């Protein structure tokens, strides 16, 4: 029988849908960085972070969300495909 | 002169998408924890692991939001309409 | 516990709507600026006063807005999502 | 001439209807959100609901009579 063949249609649409918030969050976050970037000369020293820090800081932490959420994904496709 | 609600366009724009990012974490949050109709021991271990570290650097990621919603974002457009209401 | 990421996106839903208030008032003066040239005197006067006023409850509206979004907005779901991930590793 | 200006009021009503939507859509969201309000600055959310109403009527209203007064002065410069 196998239960991880049981429920695999709905595991397989779950996979589906987190990877969806994987392409949805690496999208965000390249926009912000664009906008951000258009925005620059309205940018000051007011946390002391310059436009440029927050920038690198940006995209440094948005590669490192979308991996760790990534890697989530894939724990789950794991089962699915364990079958 | 025109440049000014044209900044606050954008800059309320960007906070926006700002928020829409906030979001966005939390829902995913929402069908990851829905995922664990699932794991087990060393995957489980694995899902955790890599659970704890997503909400870590999430934490992260709205501390960086805050910085620009001050700078460029939802604040800062705020304040220059406010600015601009007093002169 | 699962209430948290609801609220979470609950607020910053509620963050960016906010937002869009403040770019629609901008994006509303921008086309009433672009619209005053061609009034003289009385009628722009008329303009010029009723231009002030709007210029002055935005002004209103986003301190309004400025007080949502720390109670229930952007701010609000910061401040939770950053406290959920302190107690979480804690 | 009256083509430019008619057209520049049509592009001020659509902001007219789009102040008002999201504001209400703004009051209900607050309402709907009641239970996460606490008085930060010291702001209750039933003052709040009130002020913010009160607040969105006066800037549309604002915002209307600007169109109007375009629009009605417009209607006398095609006569003349």
């Amino acid at each position: 029988m196998s239960q991880i063949m049981y429920n695999y249609p709905a595991m397989l649409a779950h996979a589906a849908e987190m990877n969806t918030y994987s392409g949805a969050l690496h999208a965000v976050g390249a926009d912000i960085a664009a906008e951000q970037h258009a925005l620059a000369s309205a940018w000051q020293g007011d946390t002391g972070m310059t436009y440029q820090a927050w920038q690198a800081q940006w995209n440094q932490a948005m590669e490192e969300l979308v991996r760790a959420y990534r890697a989530m994904a894939t724990t789950h496709e794991q089962n699915t495909m364990a079958m | 002169d025109a440049h000014i609600p044209q900044l606050i366009a954008s800059e309320a724009n960007f906070g926006a998408k700002a928020a829409l990012m906030r979001s966005t974490i939390a829902q995913a949050e929402q069908a990851a924890m829905s995922s664990q109709a699932f794991h087990m021991g060393e995957a489980s271990a694995a899902f955790q692991a890599a659970h704890a570290r997503f909400v870590e650097v999430s934490a992260k990621v709205n501390a960086l939001l805050d910085i620009a919603q001050l700078n460029i974002g939802d604040a800062a457009s705020s304040y220059v309409a406010q600015d601009a209401a007093a002169a």
